């Protein structure tokens, strides 16, 4: 409680999005993984570092 | 080739004014508190793997194949080796709060040498056992491309490569441990955020460069290994020295006796 | 014979001298001045 | 019984320590001085309410001054240069007492300033200190003494921890 | 990154972000380098570095003063506040 109770459940939730997103590079290519590789992974970290 | 030639030049030209840094102001209380000979040592051996860097540039001949890692292990196994002895040494002296111990001679200043000696005795045996058995050697190469030679040299041993690495790799893991034993050291005899960043910067670069050992074939190779090399090289040198190097020289006031007996007190 | 019964004779001082001065090696010695009524007294009590 | 040296013996924290108490020698103090030689501290006492006490009874002599050449001639001998020095000023209470009916400033010809102990207490204290010459490889250790708790011995302990401490790091050639 | 306030929370985000930025500049030499199947890890073992180390330096140390170490040591709003 001394620390923000929800800006800690959101970082945890970012950091899981961040993880999981690395799971679309590994496999063959498609069209619509090459289209959500990057995005993903950006926003999920710009969500943790702020 | 002649940018790294130039940056190995400079990494060469730090590494010499450092040791003369430390030649100039050895009463001082700061240089003092870290163990000076084995300062000594680590910035011979960080010259030595600075200048190995340069078997790496040139036309491949077969003498040349041979000298190109083992240079390299040795020389990085001997900084390890320093900075463990330099570590463990200072821990003995401040547990020992009893009056009387049997470990005097372990804290003797001819048996640092000794256990430095002992720790690279391993990788000076596996090298010459496989330069003895199965040689490295040069070859060419004309069926990755059909038009272009390249000139490259095959180890002849992977296993023998494998353990040069992984005794590297154990050292530098040893080498947190007794980073993390060492928090609670004083002033001026604490050095815990160095190590750890030290070991960190080598493994990053190294298990980085994985993907491209494994694909890339050419030139390059030769380039990638260079730039590990070195990064590896001055990333543990200005960890370890320049700190202490700017207190010594500006800011000056802090090397003065009444400063580390007040170190040293805040442990009791 | 003689030789034999001083050297063991020897061989037994000398084990009982070293134990005993390992056992004082681990002793702290202090020395305590002060001119009289300077309150020793109260420190040693 | 038996006069000389006084041999005290205790175990604090599982550390033995060995007190001898030579004040009724009542010689030479050169004779016996280097038979002491290899001690690891040295405990001093001094008694500040003797500022306004005429103890010695000579008016030339004030126990006060007759206490500083005893420090300065103990601190300063040949065989105890590498011995630390746990000095103990005693009585503080007498000593507040007494201060703002006669002031400090009886003992020393300087003004102590302000009549109460903690400005007294420093006075002395530095006065006491600036005797010692061989800063490099001794120091001295001041507590005030407390009856009532064991501050006393806690800062023996850790003053002798020190010394051993600072003992070992030189001889590595550390410190 | 000298306030002790909160476990010393400055130096463990100073850590970590440091982290990040040896973790990246390291990247470039490597991606030039790959050509082929191997384009593609070169990005995954960045992403999993960065995020292992962020994570880790903010919470490890909360988490063993919290469960699985003393409780009730350190616990107290005192500790949090100072
Ligand atoms: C690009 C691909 C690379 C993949 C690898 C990257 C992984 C991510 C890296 C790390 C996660 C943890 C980061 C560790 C940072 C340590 C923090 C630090 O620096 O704090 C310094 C000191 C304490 O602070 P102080 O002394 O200044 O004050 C204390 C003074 N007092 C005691 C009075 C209060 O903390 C200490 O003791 C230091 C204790 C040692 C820290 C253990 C870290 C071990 C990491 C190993 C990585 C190995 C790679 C794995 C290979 C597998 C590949 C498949
Ligand atoms: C401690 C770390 C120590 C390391 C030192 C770090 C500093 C090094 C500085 C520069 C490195 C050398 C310059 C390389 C140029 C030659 C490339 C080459 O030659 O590529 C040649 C052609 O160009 C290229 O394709 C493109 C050039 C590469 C651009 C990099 C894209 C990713 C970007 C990072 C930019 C964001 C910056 C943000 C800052 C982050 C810091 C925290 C062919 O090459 P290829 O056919 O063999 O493979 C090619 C494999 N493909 C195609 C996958 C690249
Ligand atoms: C197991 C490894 C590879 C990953 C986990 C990293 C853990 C072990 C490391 C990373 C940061 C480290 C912490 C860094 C700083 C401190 C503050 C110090 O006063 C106590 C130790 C403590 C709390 C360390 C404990 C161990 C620690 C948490
Ligand atoms: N070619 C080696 C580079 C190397 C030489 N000596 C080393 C010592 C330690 C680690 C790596 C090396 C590798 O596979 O990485």
């Amino acid at each position: 409680k001394a620390t923000n109770r929800e800006l800690s459940y959101l970082l945890l939730f970012s950091l899981l999005c961040c993880f999981s997103s690395s799971l679309f590079f590994i496999g063959e290519p498609q069209d619509w993984t090459c289209r959500l590789r990057q995005p993903a992974f950006g926003i999920s970290f710009v969500l943790c570092i702020s | 080739g002649i940018a790294l030639t130039l940056f190995a030049v400079l990494g060469i030209f730090l590494t010499a004014f450092v040791l003369g840094v430390f030649i100039k102001f050895r009463n001082t209380p700061i240089v003092k508190a870290t163990n000076r000979e084995l300062s000594y040592l680590l910035l011979f051996s960080l010259l030595c793997c600075f200048s190995s860097s340069l078997f790496f540039i040139g036309e491949p001949q077969d003498w040349t194949c041979r000298l190109r890692q083992p240079a390299f292990g040795i020389s990085f196994v001997l900084c390890i080796s320093c900075i463990l002895v330099k570590t463990n040494r200072v821990l003995l002296v401040f547990e020992a709060k009893i009056p009387t111990s049997f470990h005097r001679k372990w804290w003797g200043l001819n048996l640092q040498f000794l256990l430095v000696f002992l720790c690279t005795f391993m990788q000076i045996v596996i090298c010459v056992i496989w330069l003895y058995t199965a040689p490295p050697s040069s070859y060419r190469n004309q069926e990755l491309e059909d038009e272009i030679i390249f000139i490259t040299c095959h180890e002849g041993s992977l296993m023998a490569l494998g353990f040069l690495i992984g005794y590297t790799c154990l050292l530098a893991a040893i080498c947190f441990f007794f980073a993390f034993k060492s928090r609670k050291l004083p002033e001026n005899f604490n050095e815990a955020k160095f190590i750890t960043f030290s070991m960190l910067i080598f493994f990053i670069v190294w298990i980085s460069f994985i993907p491209a050992y494994a694909s890339t074939y050419g030139k390059f190779v030769s380039a990638v290994e260079v730039i590990a090399i070195l990064a590896a090289s001055f990333g543990l040198l200005a960890c370890i020295f320049f700190n202490k190097i700017y207190i010594i020289l500006f800011k000056p006031s802090r090397n003065t006796i009444e400063e580390v007996r007040c170190s040293t007190a805040a442990h009791a | 014979a003689e030789d034999k019964a001083a050297v063991e004779r020897s061989k037994m001082i000398d084990r009982n001298l070293r134990e005993d001065g390992e056992k004082a090696a681990k002793e702290v010695k202090l020395l305590l001045l002060g001119a009289g009524e300077s309150g020793k007294n109260t420190i040693v009590k | 019984k038996t006069t000389g040296i006084v041999e005290t013996h205790f175990t604090f924290k599982d550390l033995y320590f060995k007190m001898f108490d030579v004040g009724a020698q009542r010689s030479e103090r050169k004779k016996w001085i280097h038979c002491f030689e290899g001690v690891t501290a040295i405990i001093f006492c001094v008694a500040l309410s003797d500022y306004d006490l005429v103890l010695a009874e000579d008016e030339e002599m004030n126990r006060m001054h007759a206490s500083m050449k005893l420090f300065d001639s103990i601190c300063n001998n040949k065989w105890f240069t590498e011995t630390s020095i746990i000095l103990f000023l005693n009585k503080k209470d007498l000593f507040e007492e007494k201060i703002k009916r006669s002031p400090l400033t009886i003992c020393y010809p300087e003004y102590t300033g302000s009549n109460t102990y903690e400005e007294a207490a420093a006075y002395i204290q530095c006065q006491f200190e600036d005797l010692n010459r061989r800063k490099d490889t001794k120091e001295i250790y001041t507590h005030f003494t407390c009856s009532t708790d064991t501050k006393n011995v806690q800062f023996v302990f850790d003053a002798v921890t020190d010394v051993i401490i600072k003992n070992n790091l030189k001889e590595c050639g550390l410190y | 990154r000298k306030l002790p306030e909160n476990f010393n929370e400055a130096k463990f985000i100073t850590f970590s972000m440091l982290i990040f930025f040896i973790v990246w500049i390291s990247f470039i030499p490597a991606y030039a380098s790959t050509y082929g199947k191997f384009v593609s890890a070169v990005e995954v073992i960045a992403i999993l570095a960065a995020s292992f180390g962020l994570l880790a330096c903010i919470f490890f140390n909360k988490i063993y003063i919290i469960l699985f170490k003393p409780s009730r040591n350190t616990i107290e709003e005192v500790r949090c506040s100072t």
